[PDB]
RNA sequence: UUAGGCGGCCACAGCGGUGGGGUUGCCUCCCGUACCCAUCCCGAACACGGAAGAUAAGCCCACCAGCGUUCCGGGGAGUACUGGAGUGCGCGAGCCUCUGGGAAACCCGGUUCGCCGCCACC
RNA sequence: UAGCCGGGCAGUUUGACUGGGGCGGUACGCGCUCGAAAAGAUAUCGAGCGCGCCCUAUGGCUAUCUCAGCCGGGGACCCGGCGAAGAGUGCAAGAGCAAAAGAUAGCUUGACAGUGUUCUUCCCAACGAGGAACGCUGACGCGAAAGCGUGGUCUAGCGAACCAAUUAGCCUGCUUGAUGCGGGCAAUUGAUGACAGAAAAGCUACCCUAGGGAUAACAGAGUCGUCACUCGCAAGAGCACAUAUCGACCGAGUGGCUUGCUACCUCGAUGUCGGUUCCCUCCAUCCUGCCCGUGCAGAAGCGGGCAAGGGUGAGGUUGUUCGCCU
RNA sequence: AACACCUCGUACAAGAGGACGAAGGACCUGUCAACGGCGGGGGUCUUAAGGUAGCGUAGUACCUUGCCGCAUCAGUAGCGG
RNA sequence: GGUUCCAAUCGAAACAUGUCGAAGCAUGACCUCCGCCGAGGUAGUCUGUGAGGUAGAGCGACCGAUUGGUCCUGUCAAACUCCAAACUUACAGACGCCGUUUGACGCGGGGAUUCCGGUGCGCGGGGUAAGCCUGUGUACCAGGAGGGGAACAACCCAGAGAU
């Protein structure tokens, strides 16, 4: 189904896991890449990719544009380069759909979405000067799989 | 203590002084209250009233300014109890107070105790107090008989600073009988 | 409302705070007040006897004397008069 | 649930404490001849009987106390309001 | 209050810690069961009787802020949210200007190791 | 005259709610959290879930006492320590409680009779039954006493008139007395759950009337989940080569042909489907004109661009639209 | 069931109970060319039995234009299996 | 479905409780009229004394969710809260306005109509959405002319005796 349906923060917050029975399991594989060993400070260049309109984002989203992020920092850089990504959110807000009219409407449940505030850094990467044009390039195909518009940001790098 | 969602108990009730289920049930009568207390050498009575800031104290007696009219034994006995009992009763009848309800605080209503001797003596003294008498001592226990048949199984002296040798109950009714008059200083 | 007893919606207003749990002093419960006298009206959540219906929660009445020991004191809910039984446990002197 | 066959309470009567004794009441004969029994005669002939035609209500699923309480001195009884129960069983 | 009793507010009073103090005075520990009283077993406790001893406990006094709590400064922040108004902007979800209010977290620094009433007493 | 059978015949009933009605369900009487927008009040076939009892102790008072859980010494028992409350308190949920509202023990029957004040039921603001808080009179239980006990810590566990049975006393029945048998003042118990109370099954296409677009089918209209078509990204394969060609996931859209939703327009009628005949139009192009790329030798293709001038036909089954077949 | 009869009740009556007991019913049996029925499971269970000769994609078969064959250039038709 | 002359004053309800009740009624709310009472009243603001847990925030403050690493590191809540507004609300004083020949506030009585509502804005709940369904506060249309907006119940100005 259609993003469409789900991108408006339009309802209350529907997170109460002990009122909710039933709930899709999420499609999102791993939220630390990289080398988590290693540490965040351990980097010379932080880029975080930043969301510009407040939307929700379904499980299904941040799989596809996290997959074909790292899936291209794993290109360019390895099964085991210099690096460390990190998807920031979790699919907290559970989602309903009516699948009899609109009598007894209430629709049941259909999966999960992580709420993201315009200005906020939905993803997080740490890697060195060279790495650095691969980083954004990763974030140009995450930004194309997601909703919103958004800024490729680098915080600390005046290596430019 | 532990943080922000603790709770410390009342001050007087981490001091383990003041059994407050106890002492809203005193003060829903309306009377003064009448404080019996003790201690491991003296006797004490005061008569309580509510006030604003705290309890006031109208009137009160301890064992100790008990000689002040006679006494020259020990004080922290039967005979000593129910004379400052009368005592602070008398005093309290002078400062125009009446009545007034029983207060142990946390000691226990055994049959025949001190407390209940303080109660008696403020009872003679005039004031009106809601007791029982089959609660009270038998009247010969409380002049300080049951110490003199004690000191009867004699072979070595009861009192050590020297009141007397056998004792005297009588030394308790000839204070008895001082309080009673009219004129005495209160 | 799902239903319609007295203590709905009364989650917030009938419960005690963390730090005031537990038994509350005497002293307020047994406090004395005077015909014409104004007076706050709020349940302790600690105190089971002697409560009002909780709709007057927060309203300022006058003493017009006693059945026992609790108080009669004249509200007006809306625009209608009405006289509530209450006990000083719940009573606070005003200004 | 349980029910003490004989206890203290007060009696209306002497108008004191007193023992009394619980007892079922037992439902007294009809005699047939009061004010109500005369008019289903009368009322009732050709065709329906209005009232008198009527058959008997229903149940709730539970009645309340039926009770006599008897004092052992005077000898007089006493009704009192009931209270839904399931079954009584007396004590001795 | 050179050690006491009854309290109000009920952590600014909690948690933890250092130092000081008592011969016939005070409070304790203390000593002891013939009695009043007591233990579903124990004078442990409760209760009664009493001073040979002690200031080591408690208690009272002075004091330390590590944790917890109260308030305050500066910073966060006039930020977040918001009551009134707009032919202001945006495809739209939404935002902005004017007017009146105004936060929490957190960091840094002070504060707080109780205040007050009645009675008795060297 | 009595009992049985008795649609052969007669009179009637066969409820309401509801994104039309039926089926399903009960949001038809009640309690709690949330919805509810920090006073009060507030809907939907709104989300989570309960009550129509149980208990003589699981009620009441008094005395004595302090629980979960963790640690240490001899997942039963014993000793010590830490431990404001996470235990327990009958049952939903939310709230209350620690020298207790909990536990233990002992005693007791206040789960007592009579009559009220007030709030609630029903915010404001009229309305019954029921409910609760707080008094008074009477008699008791426990405690030294203050005091506590008008059932269970608080909010669910409920039922009118008429009639019958029951409790104690008293009034009354036609000129009058005696007896029998009746009528009445107060109150307890017996059910109406459609729960502020009728004694109650269906078919009609043989149908009939009053009305309604206050409400459905059909057409129109709004929407666009569905449907049709497009675009962004480009994993992948394509002997190597993402982009000759095919192209997942995820993301952004346009249309108004299908389908679904809604109930705005019409029920004093806007004639149905399919077909036929005859006229105009759209482009998201099947052919024809002109172009670009190719995994373009040629020939035959495959994919793409501009383009609506013209054309797009005959037949077999089926009412078919659709679709299969020559 | 009513009448009659008996007991109690009432100076009588109302009323309460009893004895006797018709058709009917319980109970048993017969009856389907009487209303109707002839399944699920396994190698018995419901509720009595568990579909025999035949006929069958039927004017009765949803799936369905069922599959094979005839016939036609092509046959959701028609006929045969 | 229809119910026939003129004018002057005031001017709604489309909601709540009960109903074999939902195309109807009764009782309230609200409109109007009459009589009574005789001094205060409170639509606005300020201050004082009280009530409150929505927005926001946060959760080594409970609770239940929700990451990774050898304490640190990543996230949430209609049915969570160590915190916490704007704001709403009880009472009182002060100022303002109002009332004592226009008698307010209040009390008693006669008469209704009304119980299909709609739209804009704010806050909502359901629903992919809707010129959807169902709440709430407010102003408007209904019953509101005249000016503007091409036309156009509720959007803007504006509330209107005649000349
Ligand atoms: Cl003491
Ligand atoms: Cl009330
Ligand atoms: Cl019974
Ligand atoms: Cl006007
Ligand atoms: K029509
Ligand atoms: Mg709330
Ligand atoms: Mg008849
Ligand atoms: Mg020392
Ligand atoms: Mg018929
Ligand atoms: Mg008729
Ligand atoms: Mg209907
Ligand atoms: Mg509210
Ligand atoms: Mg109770
Ligand atoms: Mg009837
Ligand atoms: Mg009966
Ligand atoms: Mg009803
Ligand atoms: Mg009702
Ligand atoms: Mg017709
Ligand atoms: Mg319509
Ligand atoms: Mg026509
Ligand atoms: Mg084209
Ligand atoms: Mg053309
Ligand atoms: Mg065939
Ligand atoms: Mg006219
Ligand atoms: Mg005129
Ligand atoms: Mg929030
Ligand atoms: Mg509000
Ligand atoms: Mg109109
Ligand atoms: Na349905
Ligand atoms: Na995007
Ligand atoms: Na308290
Ligand atoms: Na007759
Ligand atoms: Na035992
Ligand atoms: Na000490
Ligand atoms: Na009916
Ligand atoms: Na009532
Ligand atoms: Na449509
Ligand atoms: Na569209
Ligand atoms: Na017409
Ligand atoms: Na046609
Ligand atoms: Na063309
Ligand atoms: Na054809
Ligand atoms: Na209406
Ligand atoms: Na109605
Ligand atoms: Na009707
Ligand atoms: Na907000
Ligand atoms: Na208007
Ligand atoms: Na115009």
């Amino acid at each position: 189904k259609p993003a469409s349906m789900y991108r408006d923060i339009d309802k209350p917050a529907y997170t109460r896991r002990e009122y909710i029975t039933g709930i899709p399991g999420s499609k999102i594989a791993q939220h630390k890449m990289g080398r988590k060993q290693k540490d965040a400070d351990d980097y010379p260049v932080q880029i975080s990719l930043i969301v510009e309109e407040t939307v929700q984002l379904r499980h299904g989203s941040l799989e596809a544009s996290r997959l074909s992020a790292n899936r291209h920092l794993i290109k360019e850089l390895g099964e085991e380069g210099d690096y460390k990504m990190t998807l920031r959110k979790f699919p907290h807000q559970v989602l309903r759909e009516n699948k009899d009219g609109m009598r007894a409407a209430f629709g049941k449940i259909v999966g999960t979405a992580a709420r993201v505030q315009a200005g906020e850094q939905l993803f997080t990467a740490y890697c060195n000067v060279e790495d650095a044009e691969h980083v954004k390039e990763a974030f140009r195909r995450a930004y194309n799989k997601i909703t919103p518009s958004c800024r490729i940001d680098s915080s600390p790098a005046g290596n430019a | 203590a532990t943080g922000p969602r603790y709770k410390v108990p009342m001050r007087r009730r981490r001091e383990a002084r003041t059994d407050y289920h106890q002492r809203l049930r005193l003060l829903k009568s309306g009377k003064p209250r009448l404080v019996a207390r003790k201690s491991n050498k003296h006797v004490r009575a005061q008569l309580v009233t509510l006030g604003p800031n705290g309890d006031d104290t109208l009137a009160s007696a301890h064992s100790s300014d008990l000689a002040e009219y006679g006494w020259e034994a020990p004080t922290g006995n039967m005979p000593s109890a129910y004379l400052t009992g009368l005592l602070a009763g008398l005093r309290a009848q002078e400062a125009g107070v009446e009545e007034a309800v029983l207060d142990i605080g946390l000691n226990s209503p055994t049959p025949g105790s001190k407390v209940f001797a303080i109660q008696e003596g403020a009872i003679d003294a005039g004031l009106d107090i809601p007791h029982n008498d089959d609660v009270l001592a038998d009247w010969q226990r409380t002049r300080g008989a049951h110490i003199a048949e004690y000191d009867e199984q004699l072979e070595e002296p009861l009192y050590s600073g020297d009141f007397d040798a056998a004792d005297l109950p009588e030394h308790f009714d000839e204070l008895r009988e001082t309080l009673l008059d009219g004129d005495i200083e209160l | 409302p799902s239903s319609n007893g007295p203590l709905e919606g009364t989650r917030g207003k009938l419960k005690n705070k963390p730090r005031d749990r537990g038994t509350s002093p005497p002293q307020r419960a047994v406090e004395e007040f005077d015909d014409g006298e104004k007076v706050h009206l709020k349940i302790d959540p600690s105190v089971p006897n002697g409560r009002f219906h909780p709709r007057f929660d927060g309203q300022t009445g006058t003493v017009e004397g006693k059945q026992g020991d609790a108080y009669k004191v004249d509200i007006v809910d809306g625009g209608k008069e009405k006289t509530i039984i209450v006990t000083a446990a719940h009573l606070r002197r005003q200004e | 649930m349980q029910m003490p066959r004989r206890f203290n309470t007060y009696c209306p009567h002497c108008n004191e404490h007193q023992e009394h004794e619980v007892e079922k009441v037992r439902s007294g004969r009809q005699t047939g001849m009061k004010w109500i029994d005369r008019q289903r005669e009368r009322n009732s002939g050709i065709g329906n009987d209005g009232k008198f035609s009527k058959v008997p209500g229903g149940d709730k699923p539970t009645k309340k106390t039926d009770l006599k309480y008897r004092c052992g001195e005077c000898g007089k009884a006493h009704l009192r309001e009931g209270w839904r129960a399931g079954r009584l069983e007396f004590q001795e």
